[PDB]
């Protein structure tokens, strides 16, 4: 309800690959995350998260945030949320199946 | 124990599956159904919602000769934890 524009973790029109270079910029580590809106389909969001290193190389994972008919969102069908704000605080409390706990907004 | 119970395929073509399950006693507003090739990581599965009043669903656009894992998640509230999911495997 326009409440995403002040969020430090929200990035408007940001592509998957721009999310990766953003999350690999200096100042980020595992847990660094952003939510981005898809550039083609307005209203469909992704979660991008700086993961644990693999084989001394940096890793960034991506998750589709899916849309409920009732307006809510979910990543895993085991737990659904009324908005992105509750989704973000839930995965900041625990990884709960994500590669890593959300720990810090992506630093620019 | 899971909600729903008795997930089974009840029809198949090389590119689609119809699934049905035992109507639950408990309240269900909506199901979330995921499907994808067995072995693939869950974050790449497809997913879609069916209303809590249906007890069947159609999954289409599949590739023939592939092992799919199909999981049904029942939600008793608008938002929150699902019941324990129920899951089956089937090859097209
Ligand atoms: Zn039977
Ligand atoms: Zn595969």
């Amino acid at each position: 309800a326009n409440s995403l524009e002040p969020e430090p973790w929200f990035f408007k029109n940001l592509s998957r690959k721009d999310a990766e270079r953003q999350l690999l910029a200096p100042g980020n580590t595992h847990g660094s995350f952003l939510i981005r809106e898809s550039e083609s389909t307005a209203g469909s969001f992704s979660l991008s998260v700086r993961d644990f290193d693999q084989n001394q190389g940096e890793v960034v994972k991506h998750y589709k945030i899916r849309n409920l008919d009732n307006g809510g969102f979910y990543i895993s069908p085991r737990i659904t949320f009324p908005g992105l704000h509750e989704l973000v605080r839930h995965y900041t409390n625990a990884s709960d199946g994500l590669c890593t706990r959300l720990s810090r907004p992506c630093q620019t | 124990s899971s909600v729903p119970t008795k997930l089974e395929v009840v029809a198949a073509t090389p590119t689609s599956l119809l699934i049905s399950w035992d109507a639950p006693a408990v309240t269900v507003l909506y199901y979330l159904i995921t499907y994808g090739e067995t072995g693939d990581h869950w974050s790449g599965h497809q997913a879609f919602e069916v209303p809590g009043s249906k007890s069947t669903a159609t999954i289409s656009g599949l590739k023939p000769g592939v092992d799919y894992t199909i999981t049904v998640y029942a939600h008793a509230e608008s938002y929150g934890e699902s019941y324990s999911p129920i899951s089956i495997n089937y090859r097209t």
